[PDB]
């Protein structure tokens, strides 16, 4: 499976197993025996507009 | 009436015994501590 | 705020302490608790803070 979205930058360390935090507690929770992988990429010149 | 310390001896390393394994059961062994009951209000599942 | 070499000390004592207002406040940037997680502050007893 393959889930994408879009988070602030230091919102990223919550993106893991066994986290809490705005994200992590209600927006997207990970379970605790995780198996895949997690990237992320910075997209300030798409996503942001003055 | 005024001698059976084999039967003694018998009847006895046994009370030694359970008495030793209940008192294991206050014991760390390397944990916060020994009561399951506050490592999980202390502690989250992970 | 104190000093880094002379912090302060304040002995919280007998009250009722809502550690909620400060949990989910998401003012603070970094929110650490070791011997206990945060969530099951609001349900613990202790002698002094």
């Amino acid at each position: 499976y393959a889930d994408s979205f879009v988070i602030r930058g230091d919102e990223v360390r919550q993106i893991a197993p066994g986290q809490t935090g705005k994200i992590a507690d209600y927006n997207y929770k990970l379970p605790d025996d995780f198996t895949g992988c997690v990237i992320a990429w910075n997209s300030n010149n798409l996503d942001s507009k003055v | 009436s005024s001698a059976l310390g084999k039967l003694q001896d018998v009847v006895n390393q046994n009370a030694q015994a359970l008495n030793t394994l209940v008192k294991q059961l206050s014991s760390n062994f390397g944990a916060i501590s020994s009561v399951l009951n506050d490592i999980l209000s202390r502690l989250d599942p992970p | 705020f104190a000093s880094v070499y002379a912090w302060n000390r304040k002995r919280i004592s007998n009250c009722v302490a809502d550690y909620s207002v400060l949990y989910n406040s998401a003012s603070f940037s970094t929110f650490k608790c070791y011997g206990v997680s945060p969530t099951k502050l609001n349900d613990l007893c202790f002698t002094n803070v």
